[PDB]
C-alpha cells in the first residue's frame, strides 16, 4: 500500500516486470559528503582540517625554545544567507577560528617553559561554505567544482612496447608515482639494460642508485643473484648440480650422476633424466672446464698470502686465471647460474657499464645531472639526496598510495610511512626482471582498480595545507628574529595568502566552472561529471586514443552513454546510479549475495578488483518465489568472458537494469531499441532543454524523473508539517501538528519562493505551488514546482501530436513542420532573463552622480524616466532607449567669454557635465522586471535609493509578524484559560485584555504571581520582537563594499518572452534533432476522420538508418495514453456517476502482465477519485523502466481498450486538397523539447561598422556589431574558382585599406562600381614589425 | 609609420643567428655552438689574435 | 581577416526557390545593400541629404522596401559553408525575400554543400563591382555547377523522398483499378487525380510520340504504342523531348535517376538538364507528399525460422563445447569455428530476412498465386536507395551480427537480438565499443585530413597553365589494372579525359586508328575498345616539356564543361583538393 | 618563418612576386583565371619599360 499524498492526486502506471529491491540513494551524496567530512570536528586527525593542521603545524624555532601550539578551531557563523548574497553580490563563506597557544621556554632548563600567549585566537581567512544542493555561490554565482579522475599512487609495471620499439622487441618498465614529490622511473634498453630516470629526465645506470645507498658490490651480487659454491677441490672440479633448482639444458660432455652416467653426452635433456637424478641423491659431479670460462664469479676473492685484487667481482674466468687462483687464492669460488632460458642477469652487464665504484662518486652523478654545476662539497649531495626521496617532510605520499604499494608486491601489511625504503626499492627491481624474465601480468592503465577520484574536500585540504606551509615559514622566521618578547601571536600569521590562495583555487582553476541551470536534470548531472583534465591525469585532451576508451570494468561505475561527442569525448564521464565511493579514492557498486541458490536481501558494494574474482549474475535474469532460478544456465560474468553457469557458480547478482545507465540516460524510455550513438546525442541534447511558461508532464517517462526532481533540490517540499494555513503565489506557512512539534517554538515554518530569478544561463527560474488552501500536508513533500517540474516530477517538454509523412518536401532530411495550433496554443515559449550594470567611477574632475540631467537631449527620451535617473518597474524598451542618466564631470575654465555668455543666456550646464548615460544595446527589446542600486558607506545621496530599503524593510516585518502574533495568541489563549473558574467571563478579556484584568489572580496570590509571570513572559516577547527587528532592520540598510573607483552600483533586470519560429533547433528525445523550416497554418494540414489534425509533420525516412525503434515505440505508448485520457474526458463531460469511472480506472490500471499491485475503491475516497480523473483527464501517465520496459504485444493490448486499432495505421485526408491518402500513416504523440539553439541568437549581418587599431580590421564575433571571419580552404576554392578580381575586391574593398572603404562608399552611393586596390594596411604592418629586427626589407620599383 | 631607435653602446648579438638549426656565426668562425654560447656570457675569455 | 558583409545565417529547406535563386530573410537585408538603399534614395530624388536617407532607412518605410526590391532584384548573392573542403562548398544563387530569419537553401545543392538541416551556420557575401557580380554569375553559379571537378561524375544525385517516390509511382501491385483502359498519355493523370484508376495501374497502351536526332542537328518525331504504367505516362509529359521512352520505363531507381540526368545533360544540354532536375525534384516532393509511404512496427516483418536457427546454433555451440571438454580440439581452433558457425547462422538469418521482405506477397488474382515486390516501407526505401542499407536493415529486423570488438578481438558469443523485440542489458553495454571508436576516429582524424590539405594547397599551389602545348611525343603508358581475381577497372575513363599519342596503333600491322593529337571525347574509347587495345600512349603532366606550369595539350577537361581546358586555369589549385576532399578514410589500421 | 627570414636574408634573395601567395598577401591580381591576362598584359609591358 502507497500513500503518497503529494502525487496521489496523479499516480503513473508502470510496466516494471522486475521487482524494485533498494531505493535510490540521495543522488547528491558525493558532491556533499567530502565537503560536510572536511569541516566535521574528528576526535582523531585523520582527513579534513585536523589532518591539515596536525601535518606541519608545531611550529619551532632555530633554537628558540619556543613553540606554537593550538587547542581546537572553531567555524564562525556566516554574516549573511545564499538569497542575501546572491542579491548583493559577495560570495557566501564562513569565517575560520581556531585558539592558538605560544609557549616561550627560558634557557638553561630542559623543556622549562615560564610563560604561555594561550588566550586569544585569530582570523585566517574564510572557508567558502557549501549549500544543500552541493553549491557555492562565490562572487554571487552558484559556483561548482568537478571531481577528478587522476591515477592513484602506486607503482605500475606496463609494457610499453610494440610499434613505438621500433626494434621488434618487447620493453617492460616500471614507473612510482607517489602524491607529491618527484617521480622514479625504471626503463628497460633493448640491450637488456635497466635504466633510471627521474622527472623523465636524461638516463642513468641501473645500480648507480643502489651503490648510492651505502651498498657494496658484493651485497648487491648475493642478494640479487644466487651464488653456487662451485667447489672445485683437488683439480676435481666436481659441481653440485640441482635438477630440481636448475635443469632445461643439454649436457655437451663428461657428465655424471653420481657414479654412472644419467644424460649422455651430446643427448638432449628430457624430463625422464631429470626425474632420475632428482630420485638419488646427487654430490658434486666433475665437469669440464668448458663451463668456467663463460660462467662470472660472484664475490672478489684474495689470495691467502697477499690481498692483490685479482678475481675481481663481475669478470668471467680465464683458462690462465683458473690455475693460479685456484693454487693461490682458494678452491671454492663463487659463481653464478647466468640461465638464458627462465632468467636473465640484466645488471652485471650493466656493473660494468657504472662509471663510479665507490659511494662518494656515486653520490655526485645524480647532482651532476639536476644540477649542471656547481659541484657538491660531500655535504649538498648526500642532504639533497636525502631530501629527495628518503625525506619525511618532502614526499608524504600517501596512505593509499602505500596500500597500493604493498597490494601491488603481495604484503599483508596496510600501514606504513609516506617515506620510501631499500627493501622497496630492490623488490621493486627484482619483480621488474621477474616481469621481464617471465612472473606474472602487465597492469592496466584503463582499468578502474588502477584509478580513483578525488573530491572537492581533498582538493580543499590540500590546497589549504599548501598555503599554511608558506604561512609557517614567516611565522618560523619571525620567532628566530627578536624571540625576546611577550607579543601576541599575530607576529606573522596573515591571513592574506591564505584567503588570496584559496579564493583563486575556488574562483579561477580548470575543475571548478559555472553551473548549469537550464535544466534541474542537467543541474544533478554536472554536479555528477567526472573527468581527467585538470591539475594531474592528462594535461591536455591530445596524446592518447586507448586512454578514452569504455574498458570492460566499467560496467556498474561509469556510464558508457553519457560523454560529449567533441574532442573531450571519452574523458568526460558521469557516475551510474547506484556507484558510490570506495573508502580511500575507488568506486564501489552494489550486488546482492546469492547463497545456495536461494538470493539474500542483503547489500555489499564490490570494487572493481573485487568483481574480477566472483561470479556476478546479469540482471535480465528469472528468478524463484523462494529466490532459485528457473533455468539452470545463467549468462555469468568472472573475469571479463560472459558465459553461461550453473546455479551452483554464481555468487552475485545486479540489482536493477538501471545499474548500468546514469541518471542523464535513464530517462530514456525504451533504450534497448536504439542505437548507441543515437542514445548519445539524444543524452546530450536533452541538458540543452528549455522549461517554458506551462510545463506539461510527460506521458511515458521512466519514473526516475520523480527522484531526479525532488533530489536536485530545485522545487520547495515542506519539512515536518501537517497542515498549511495560508497560501500565496510567492509564500507558502505550514502548520505543523503537535506530533513533530518540538517544545520551545512557534510552530510554524514559511517558505518564500523564487519569482522571475536570474539563471545562468539567462533563463528564468519560477516555482509554481501545489496545494491550494486547508490541505493535510505530510513530511518530504513537494509544494512549489520549478522549472520543467510537474506535480513534484520532471517534466521537461511538451507532448505533441506528430506524424510520419513526407510533405511536399518541407522535411526534406531533418526539417520539421509545426501547428499554427501550437504557436496560437503559446506552447514552448521561452522566457529570457538579460542584465545591464552601471557604476560611477569618481575621477579627479569630481563624482559622478544620477540626476537625470542629461544635456543635448529630447524630453520624450527622458519622459519616461524618473528623478532619480532609473526607470520606472514595469517598463518596456527597444533600441537604444536611455535607462539610467550619468553624467561626467568637466574641467573647469578661464573667464572664456564665449561659454560665459553662453551660460549667461542658458545656464544649469555651463558644459560642466557631458551625456555618459547607459542605454540598451542595439537590437535588443523587451521589458524590465525590478532595478537594484548599492551605495558604500559614506554616501547618502539616496534620491531615489529608499523605496527598495522600505520594500524590503517591510516584508522583513511582515514576515517576522506571524511568529510574534501567534505566540502573543497563545500566551493569550492560556490567560483566558487561566482566569476560568475565578469569576471573570471571557467577555472582558475578548472587549479588552485589560492587563489580563490588571493580573488579579489572587488564589493566595500564586494565581497572581502567575498572571505576573506572564506578564513578565509577555514582556520579554516583546523585547526579543523588537530586538530582532532592530537586527534586521541595521542589516538592511548597514551599506555595501565595493570597489575604491567606483562609488555606487545600478543593476537592472530585463524580461524577454521568446516564441517559437522556423529556424529555431527543436529536438527529441531519442537522438532526432530538427530544425523548424515553415509554421503551417491550421487548415492545410493533415486531418484524421474525426477532424482532429496534427500537430508535428515529421520525417519517417530517418528511421532505419539510424534505428530510432524507440521513437515509435513511444508514439504509439502516447496513443495508448491519449486515447486513455479522451476516454475519460468525455466519461466525464458526460457528467456520469462515480462507480463506473473508478471501475474503468480500475480496469485501466491493472491491464497487462503482473507488475504492481494497486487497487482503488479500498484507499481512495469518494472524493479522491474525482480529482485524480481531473488530474489525468488530458493522458495516461505511464512510466516504463529502462531495460525493464513494456512489449509489443502489451501495447497493442493497451491500444484496445480506447478503442484504437493494433496496427496504429489510421488514414488521413489532406488539409489542401482533401484527398483520402493510400499507405494508412502511423501517427502518435511524441515528448518534444526546445533547446536554447535558437536562431534568435544566431542572425548577425553588418555592412559598415567599427575596425580595430591593430591591422585595422573588424571586431569580429559579434562584439559589439562585428563579421565574420573568412577561411583559408575558401580562398582556395574561389582560386578553383579563378575570379581573381574578386578576390582583390576582397582583399581591398572591405579589408584594411583606409583610403579604399570610403571610395567605395562613394562609388556606391553615385553608383559608380570601380575598384582601385591600393594596398592592404596589413602588410604595412609586417613591413614595420620585420624591420623591428635586426632584417632590412623594402619593395623595389 | 615612424620608428624609433636605441643607441645601445655596449655591443650585441641577434639571438635569431647562431641559435636556430644552422650556426651562421658558428659556420662563418668555424668554432663550435658551445664555445660561443659560452662567451657571449663573459664566463670564458676567448683569445682574439 | 575579418569579413564585413557577412554572418551566421541557419539553414532551412527550399522545396520552391529554384537552384538559380535563394532566400534571404528580410530583416538581414536592408543592412548588407544599404549604400545600394542610399544611392537609389538620392537618384530617386528621395533624400536630399543622407541624413535624410538615413533617418528614412532607420524608419523602414514601405518605400524603402520597394527600393530594396527593385535594387536586389538584380543582385546575385553568394552563399558559403563554414567547414569547407572543395570547390562547391562556395556557390552564388539569386537572393529572394522570405518574412522569415533563416536562409532557404535548395535541396539538391545539399550534397555539395554537405549540410543536413541540423544547427549550422552559413557564411553570405555580397560581391559589390560590377565585374565581380559577373563573375559570380559565369562560373560560381550552381547551374552551371552540374558536373564534379573531382573525377567526372555528377554532384547533383537526387535522393531521399524524391527517388522513393519516383519509384513508388512507377511501380504495379498486380493491377489497380482500371487494368484494361488506353488513353494517350495527357489523360493518365486527368483520370488519375478525379477518379477511374490508381497509378498503380499496369497494362495500359499509350501513344508516345519520342523525338530523336538521328539526323544532323535536327530532331525527329516517332510515335509508339508500348504498354507502360501510369506514374512513368504521367511523367512523360515531363521529360523533354530528346529523351527516349526506354529511360523512363523501369524502376526507375536512384541509378536509373542518375543516367537519366547524365544522358539529359550530354544529349541535350545545360539548361535542359537543370530544368528537367528541377521538375524532377518538384514531382519528387508532390508524389512523396502524395504516396504516403508509412512506417510501423508492423510494416516490418520479422522472420519466423529465425527461432528455429538460434536453436541450431545454441545446439551446435553445445556440440563444439563438449568437444572442446572431450580435450580433442584446442582453444583457438575452438573459438575460430565457433565464429565460422555463428557467421553461417547469421548469413542464414540474413537470408531468411530478405527472403521474407523481398517478392513475396500474394495479391488477389485469377491465378490467386500472384508473387510482386511487397510495399513495405524499408524495402521500398533499400530499393529505391532513398536512406538506408540492407545491411542497415539487418539491424533492425534480424540479428546485429557479431559486433564485438574490445580492441581487436572479437567476443565469443554474438548479439542476438533486433530494436524491436528489445535487447539485453550486457549486450548493449558491448554494442557501444565500435561506436564510441568511431566517434573519436572521426574527431582525431578530421583535424588530420585539415592537415594534409592544408599541406597539399601549400605544396601544389604554384601550378599554373600558361602555355598551349609542349610539342613532345614523351608521354606515361596507360594499361587497364590487371591484378587480384580480375580487373578493378578496365582501359574505359583512364583515357577517357586524356589526349592519345602518336604512338597509337590498329593491332594490324601498317594501320592505324586515330592520329597523334586527338582527344577522346565520346566515342574514340568505343573505337579503340572494339580493337581491344590495352596499351595507350598519353602525354602527363610530366611527359609535357614546358619548364612552367602544365600545357592544357596534355591534361584533357576533368570539368563540368565540354571543351579543353583554357589558359589561365589552375589545374594546382584545382587539384591538391580533390585528392584530400574525401575524409572518410580510416585511423588505427 | 624565421629560419626561412633568416636565411633569405643571409642569401639576399628577391621575390619579384610569383607566387599565388605573393599576390595574396601584397593583394594585387594572381596570374590565374581572370586576372591571368592581366599578369599577361603587365609581364609584356614590363620587357619595354
Amino acid at each position: 500500500m502507497v500513500y503518497s499524498y503529494t502525487e496521489k492526486k496523479r499516480i503513473r502506471k508502470d510496466f516494471g516486470k522486475r521487482p524494485q529491491v533498494l531505493d535510490v540513494p540521495y543522488l547528491l551524496s558525493i558532491q556533499l559528503d567530502s565537503f560536510q567530512k572536511f569541516i566535521e570536528q574528528d576526535p582523531e586527525g585523520q582527513y579534513g582540517l585536523e589532518a591539515a593542521f596536525r601535518s606541519v603545524f608545531p611550529i619551532q624555532s632555530y633554537s628558540g625554545n619556543s613553540e606554537l601550539q593550538y587547542v581546537s578551531y572553531r567555524l564562525g557563523e556566516p554574516v549573511f544567507d545564499v538569497q542575501e548574497c546572491q542579491i548583493r553580490g559577495v560570495t557566501y563563506s564562513a569565517p575560520l577560528r581556531v585558539k592558538l597557544r605560544l609557549v616561550i621556554y627560558e634557557r638553561e632548563a630542559p623543556e622549562g617553559t615560564v610563560k604561555d600567549i594561550k588566550e586569544q585566537e585569530v582570523y585566517m581567512g574564510e572557508i567558502p561554505l557549501m549549500t544543500d544542493n552541493g553549491t557555492f555561490v562565490i562572487n554571487g554565482t552558484e559556483r561548482v567544482i568537478v571531481s577528478q579522475l587522476h591515477r592513484s599512487p602506486g607503482v605500475f609495471f606496463d609494457s610499453d612496447k610494440g610499434k613505438t620499439h621500433s626494434s621488434g622487441k618487447v620493453l617492460y618498465n616500471a614507473r612510482i608515482i607517489p602524491y607529491r614529490g618527484s617521480w622514479l622511473d625504471f626503463e628497460f634498453d633493448p640491450k637488456d639494460n635497466l635504466f633510471v630516470r627521474i622527472d623523465r629526465r636524461r638516463k642513468l645506470p641501473a645500480t648507480i642508485i643502489l651503490r648510492a645507498l651505502n651498498y657494496t658490490t658484493e651485497q648487491i651480487l648475493d642478494l640479487f643473484f644466487e651464488k653456487v659454491i662451485f667447489e672445485i677441490r683437488d683439480n676435481k672440479l666436481q659441481m653440485e648440480l640441482v635438477p630440481e633448482r636448475l635443469r632445461g639444458e643439454t649436457a655437451s660432455f663428461d657428465i655424471e650422476a653420481n657414479g654412472k652416467v644419467y644424460v649422455e653426452k651430446g643427448r638432449r635433456i628430457t624430463a625422464r633424466h631429470i626425474r632420475q637424478l632428482e630420485k638419488d641423491d646427487v654430490k658434486l659431479i666433475e665437469v669440464p672446464v668448458e663451463y668456467i670460462a663463460g660462467k662470472v664469479v660472484a664475490k672478489d676473492y684474495i689470495d691467502e698470502s697477499t690481498g692483490e685484487l685479482i678475481c675481481a667481482a663481475n669478470m668471467e674466468l680465464s683458462l690462465d686465471l683458473l690455475a693460479k687462483l685456484s693454487q693461490s687464492g682458494h678452491k671454492r669460488i663463487e659463481t653464478l647460474f647466468t640461465n638464458d632460458l627462465d632468467h636473465g642477469p640484466y645488471i652485471s652487464e650493466t656493473l660494468r657499464v657504472d662509471p663510479t665504484n665507490d659511494r662518494l662518486s656515486a653520490l655526485v652523478e645524480i647532482y651532476r645531472m639536476m644540477r649542471p654545476g656547481e659541484p657538491p662539497t660531500r655535504e649538498a649531495a648526500e642532504s639533497l639526496f636525502e631530501n629527495l626521496f628518503f625525506s619525511e617532510d618532502r614526499y608524504d605520499l600517501s596512505a593509499v598510495g602505500r596500500m597500493k604499494f604493498n597490494r601491488s608486491l603481495l604484503r599483508e601489511e596496510i600501514e606504513g610511512s609516506g617515506i620510501l625504503s631499500k627493501d622497496d626499492i630492490i623488490d621493486v627491481m627484482k619483480k621488474l626482471i621477474d616481469i621481464r624474465n617471465g612472473k606474472g601480468e602487465v597492469d592496466d592503465i584503463d582499468h578502474l582498480g588502477n584509478r580513483r577520484i578525488r573530491s572537492v574536500g581533498e582538493m580543499a585540504e590540500n590546497q589549504f595545507r599548501v598555503g599554511l606551509v608558506r604561512v609557517e615559514r614567516a611565522v618560523k622566521e619571525r620567532l628566530s628574529l627578536g624571540d625576546l618578547d611577550t607579543l601576541m601571536p599575530q607576529d606573522m600569521i596573515n591571513a592574506k595568502p591564505i584567503s588570496a590562495a584559496v579564493k583563486e583555487f575556488f574562483g579561477s582553476s580548470q575543475l571548478s566552472q559555472f553551473m548549469d541551470q537550464n535544466n534541474p536534470l542537467s543541474e544533478i548531472t554536472h554536479k555528477r561529471r567526472i573527468s581527467a583534465l585538470g591539475p594531474g591525469g592528462l594535461t591536455r585532451e591530445r596524446a592518447g586514443f586507448e586512454v578514452r576508451d569504455v574498458h570492460p570494468t566499467h560496467y556498474g561505475r561509469v556510464c558508457p552513454i553519457e560523454t560529449p561527442e567533441g574532442p573531450n569525448i571519452g574523458l568526460i564521464n558521469s557516475l551510474s546510479v547506484y556507484a558510490q565511493t570506495n573508502e580511500y579514492g575507488f568506486l564501489e557498486t552494489p550486488y546482492r549475495k546469492v547463497t545456495d541458490g536461494v538470493v539474500t536481501d542483503e547489500i555489499h558494494y564490490l570494487s572493481a578488483i573485487e568483481e574480477g574474482n566472483y561470479v556476478i549474475a546479469q540482471a535480465n535474469s528469472n528468478l524463484d518465489e523462494e529466490g532459485h532460478f528457473v533455468e539452470d544456465l545463467v549468462t555469468c560474468r568472472s573475469k571479463g568472458e560472459s558465459s553461461l553457469f550453473s546455479r551452483d557458480q554464481v555468487d552475485y547478482m545486479d540489482v536493477s537494469t538501471q545499474q548500468v545507465v546514469s541518471v542523464g540516460a535513464s530517462l530514456i524510455p525504451f533504450l534497448e531499441h536504439d542505437d548507441a550513438n543515437r542514445a548519445l546525442m539524444g543524452a546530450n541534447m536533452q541538458r540543452q532543454a528549455v522549461p517554458t511558461l506551462r510545463a506539461d508532464k510527460p506521458l511515458v517517462g521512466t519514473g526516475m524523473e520523480r527522484a531526479v526532481a525532488v533530489d536536485s533540490g530545485v522545487t520547495a517540499v515542506a519539512k515536518r508539517g501537517g497542515v498549511v494555513q495560508y497560501v500565496d503565489a510567492s509564500r507558502i506557512v505550514i502548520k505543523v501538528n503537535e506530533d513533530e512539534m518540538y517544545p520551545g517554538e512557534a510552530g510554524i515554518d514559511i517558505y518564500n519562493l523564487t519569482k522571475y530569478t536570474r539563471s545562468n544561463q539567462n533563463t528564468c527560474i519560477n516555482q509554481m505551488p501545489c496545494v491550494s488552501l486547508g490541505e493535510p500536508v505530510e513530511r518530504g513533500d513537494v509544494l512549489a514546482d520549478g522549472p520543467s517540474t510537474d506535480l513534484g516530477e520532471l517534466a521537461l517538454g511538451q507532448n505533441m501530436r506528430v506524424a510520419f509523412m513526407p510533405w511536399n518536401g518541407y522535411n526534406f532530411e531533418d526539417s520539421i513542420l509545426v501547428s499554427e495550433r501550437v504557436v496560437q496554443e503559446d506552447r514552448f515559449t521561452t522566457i529570457h532573463i538579460q542584465e545591464l550594470a552601471c557604476v560611477s567611477r569618481d575621477t579627479k574632475l569630481g563624482p559622478e552622480e544620477i540626476t537625470a540631467d542629461i544635456p543635448n537631449v529630447g524630453e520624450a527620451a527622458l519622459s519616461k524616466l524618473d528623478e532619480s535617473g532609473i526607470v520606472y518597474i514595469g517598463a518596456e524598451v527597444t533600441g537604444g532607449d536611455i535607462l539610467v542618466g550619468k553624467v561626467t564631470p568637466k574641467g573647469e575654465t578661464q573667464l572664456t567669454p564665449e561659454e560665459k555668455l553662453l551660460r549667461a543666456i542658458f545656464g544649469e550646464k555651463a558644459s560642466d557635465v557631458k551625456d555618459s548615460s547607459l542605454r540598451v544595446p542595439n537590437g535588443v527589446s523587451g521589458t524590465v522586471i525590478d532595478v537594484q542600486v548599492f551605495t558604500r558607506d559614506g554616501v547618502e545621496k539616496d534620491k531615489r535609493a529608499l523605496e527598495i530599503e522600505e520594500m524590503q524593510l517591510k516584508q522583513a516585518k511582515k514576515d517576522l509578524s506571524e511568529e510574534l502574533q501567534i505566540l502573543e495568541a497563545g500566551l493569550f489563549s492560556r490567560i483566558r484559560a487561566v482566569l476560568v473558574a475565578g469569576g471573570v467571563e471571557a467577555e472582558k478579556l475578548d472587549k479588552l485584555p485589560r492587563d489580563r484584568w490588571l493580573e488579579l489572580g489572587l488564589t493566595d496570590e500564586e494565581k497572581q504571581n502567575q498572571l505576573e509571570q506572564l506578564a513578565e513572559q509577555y514582556d520579554e516577547l516583546k523585547h526579543e520582537f523588537e530586538k530582532k527587528l532592530e537586527a534586521k532592520r541595521r542589516k538592511i540598510t548597514q551599506g555595501d563594499d565595493l570597489a575604491p573607483g567606483v562609488l555606487k552600483i545600478v543593476k537592472v533586470y530585463l524580461a524577454v518572452k521568446r516564441r517559437i519560429q522556423p529556424g529555431d533547433k527543436m529536438a527529441g528525445r531519442h537522438g532526432n534533432k530538427g530544425v523548424i523550416s515553415k509554421i503551417n497554418p491550421i487548415e492545410d494540414m493533415p486531418y484524421d476522420e474525426n477532424g482532429t489534425p496534427v500537430d508535428i509533420v515529421l520525417n519517417p525516412l530517418g528511421v532505419p538508418s539510424r534505428m530510432n525503434i524507440g521513437q515509435i515505440l513511444e508514439t504509439h505508448l502516447g496513443m495508448a495514453a491519449k486515447g486513455i485520457g479522451d476516454k475519460i474526458n468525455a466519461m466525464l463531460k458526460q457528467q456520469q456517476e462515480v462507480a463506473k469511472l473508478r471501475e474503468f480506472i480500475q480496469r485501466a490500471y491493472d491491464l497487462g502482465a503482473d507488475v504492481r499491485q494497486k487497487v482503488d475503491l479500498s484507499t481512495f475516497s469518494d472524493e479522491e477519485v474525482m480529482r485524480l480523473a481531473e488530474n489525468l483527464r488530458k493522458g495516461m501517465p505511464i512510466a516504463t523502466p529502462v531495460f525493464d520496459g513494456a512489449k509489443e504485444a502489451e501495447i497493442k493490448e493497451l491500444l484496445k481498450l480506447g478503442d484504437l486499432p493494433t496496427s496504429g495505421q489510421i488514414r488521413l485526408y489532406d488539409g489542401r486538397t482533401g484527398e483520402q491518402f493510400e499507405r494508412p500513416v502511423t501517427v502518435g504523440y511524441m515528448y518534444m523539447l526546445k533547446l536554447n539553439h535558437l536562431v534568435d541568437d544566431k542572425m548577425h549581418a553588418r555592412s559598415t561598422g567599427s575596425y580595430s587599431l591593430v591591422t585595422q580590421q573588424p571586431l569580429g564575433g559579434k562584439a559589439q556589431f562585428g563579421g565574420q571571419r573568412f577561411g583559408e580552404m575558401e580562398v582556395w576554392a574561389l582560386e578553383a574558382y579563378g575570379a581573381a578580381y574578386t578576390l582583390q575586391e576582397m582583399l581591398t574593398v572591405k579589408s584594411d585599406d583606409v583610403n579604399g572603404r570610403t571610395k567605395m562608399y562613394k562609388n556606391i552611393v553615385d553608383g559608380n562600381h570601380q575598384m582601385e586596390p591600393g594596398m592592404p594596411e596589413s602588410f604595412n604592418v609586417l613591413l614595420k614589425e620585420i624591420r623591428s629586427l635586426g632584417i632590412n626589407i623594402e619593395l623595389e620599383d | 609609420e615612424r620608428m624609433g631607435h636605441i643607441e645601445l653602446a655596449s655591443p650585441t648579438a641577434h639571438i635569431w643567428f647562431l641559435k636556430s638549426l644552422p650556426s651562421r656565426i658558428g659556420l662563418l668562425l668555424d668554432m663550435p655552438l658551445r664555445d660561443i654560447e659560452r662567451v657571449l656570457y663573459f664566463e670564458s675569455y676567448v683569445v682574439i689574435e | 581577416k575579418r569579413v564585413d558583409y557577412s554572418g551566421r545565417s541557419v539553414i532551412t529547406v527550399g522545396p520552391y526557390l529554384r537552384l538559380h535563386q535563394c532566400g534571404l530573410p528580410k530583416k538581414m537585408a536592408l543592412e548588407l545593400f544599404k549604400p545600394f538603399i542610399y544611392g537609389k534614395l538620392e537618384l530617386r530624388g528621395l533624400a536630399t541629404t543622407i541624413k535624410a536617407a538615413k533617418k528614412m532607412v532607420e524608419r523602414e518605410e514601405a518605400v524603402v522596401w520597394d527600393i530594396l526590391d527593385e535594387v536586389i532584384r538584380e543582385h546575385p548573392v553568394l552563399l558559403n559553408r563554414a567547414p569547407t573542403l572543395h570547390r562547391l562548398g562556395i556557390q552564388a544563387f539569386e537572393p529572394v525575400l522570405i518574412e522569415g530569419k533563416a536562409i532557404q537553401l535548395h535541396p539538391l545543392v545539399c550534397a555539395a554543400y554537405n549540410a543536413d538541416f541540423d544547427g549550422d551556420q552559413m557564411a553570405v557575401h555580397v560581391p559589390l563591382t560590377l565585374e565581380a557580380q559577373l563573375e559570380a554569375r559565369a562560373l560560381m553559379m550552381s547551374t552551371n555547377n552540374i558536373l564534379s571537378p573531382a573525377n567526372g561524375e555528377p554532384i547533383i544525385v537526387p535522393s531521399q523522398d524524391v527517388v522513393l517516390g519516383l519509384y513508388y509511382m512507377t511501380r504495379d501491385c498486380v493491377n489497380a483499378k482500371g487494368e484494361g483502359m488506353v488513353l494517350t498519355g495527357p489523360k493518365e493523370a486527368e483520370r488519375l487525380y478525379r477518379s477511374g484508376l490508381a497509378s498503380l495501374h499496369a497494362r495500359v497502351k499509350v501513344r508516345i510520340t519520342e523525338y530523336e536526332k538521328d539526323a544532323n542537328g535536327e530532331l525527329v518525331a516517332k510515335t509508339s504504342l508500348k504498354d507502360t504504367t501510369v506514374g512513368r505516362a504521367i511523367l512523360w509529359m515531363i521529360v523533354p523531348k530528346g529523351l527516349p521512352y526506354s529511360i523512363v520505363n523501369q524502376a526507375l531507381g536512384k541509378k536509373a535517376i542518375s543516367k537519366m540526368l547524365n544522358t539529359c545533360y550530354r544529349i541535350l544540354g545545360l539548361k535542359p538538364t537543370v530544368i528537367f532536375a528541377d521538375q524532377i525534384m518538384y514531382t519528387g516532393f508532390a508524389y512523396a507528399a502524395r504516396s504516403g509511404a508509412s512506417v510501423g512496427i508492423d510494416d516490418m516483418v520479422i522472420p519466423e525460422k529465425k527461432h528455429e536457427i538460434i536453436s541450431e546454433a545454441e545446439a551446435e555451440v553445445a556440440e563444439i563445447q563438449e568437444q572442446f571438454q572431450s580435450g580433442l580440439v584446442t582453444a583457438g581452433e575452438r573459438y575460430n569455428k565457433v565464429i565460422d558457425i555463428w557467421a553461417a547462422a547469421n548469413d542464414r538469418v540474413s537470408k531468411a530476412m530478405m527472403d521474407n521482405l523481398q517478392t513475396e506477397t500474394v495479391i488477389n488474382r485469377d491465378g490467386q498465386e500472384e508473387k510482386q515486390v511487397s510495399f513495405n516501407s524499408i524495402y521500398m526505401m533499400a530499393d529505391s536507395g532513398a536512406r538506408g542499407s540492407a545491411a542497415q536493415i539487418r539491424q533492425l529486423a534480424g540479428m546485429r551480427g557479431l559486433m564485438a570488438k574490445p580492441d581487436g578481438s572479437i567476443i565469443e558469443t554474438p548479439i542476438t537480438a533486433n530494436f524491436r523485440e528489445g535487447l539485453n542489458v550486457l549486450q548493449y553495454f558491448i554494442s557501444t565499443h565500435g561506436a564510441r571508436k568511431g566517434l573519436a576516429d572521426t574527431a582525431l582524424k578530421t583535424a588530420n585530413s585539415g592537415y594534409l590539405t592544408r599541406r597539399l594547397v601549400d605544396v601544389a599551389q604554384d601550378l599554373v597553365v600558361t602555355e598551349d602545348d609542349c610539342g613532345t611525343h614523351e608521354g606515361i603508358m596507360m594499361t587497364p589494372v590487371i591484378e587480384g581475381g580480375d580487373v578493378k577497372e578496365p582501359l574505359r575513363d583512364r583515357v577517357l579525359g586524356r589526349v592519345t599519342a602518336e604512338d597509337v596503333l590498329k593491332p594490324g600491322t601498317a594501320d592505324i586508328l586515330v592520329p597523334r593529337n586527338t582527344l577522346l571525347h565520346e566515342q574514340w574509347c568505343d573505337l579503340l575498345e572494339e580493337n581491344s587495345v590495352d596499351a595507350v600512349k598519353v602525354r602527363s603532366v610530366v611527359s609535357c616539356d614546358t619548364d612552367f606550369g602544365v600545357c592544357a595539350h596534355c591534361y584533357g577537361r576533368d570539368l563540368a564543361r565540354g571543351h579543353i581546358i583554357n589558359k589561365g586555369e589552375a589545374i594546382g589549385v584545382i587539384a591538391a583538393q580533390s585528392i584530400g576532399e574525401p575524409g572518410t578514410q580510416l585511423t588505427m589500421r | 618563418t624565421t629560419r626561412v627570414l633568416t636565411e633569405a636574408a643571409v642569401a639576399g634573395k628577391r621575390d619579384e612576386l610569383r607566387g599565388l601567395k605573393e599576390n595574396v598577401i601584397v593583394g594585387r591580381l594572381i596570374p590565374a583565371g581572370t586576372g591571368y591576362a592581366y599578369h599577361q598584359d603587365r609581364m609584356r609591358r614590363r620587357a619595354a619599360g
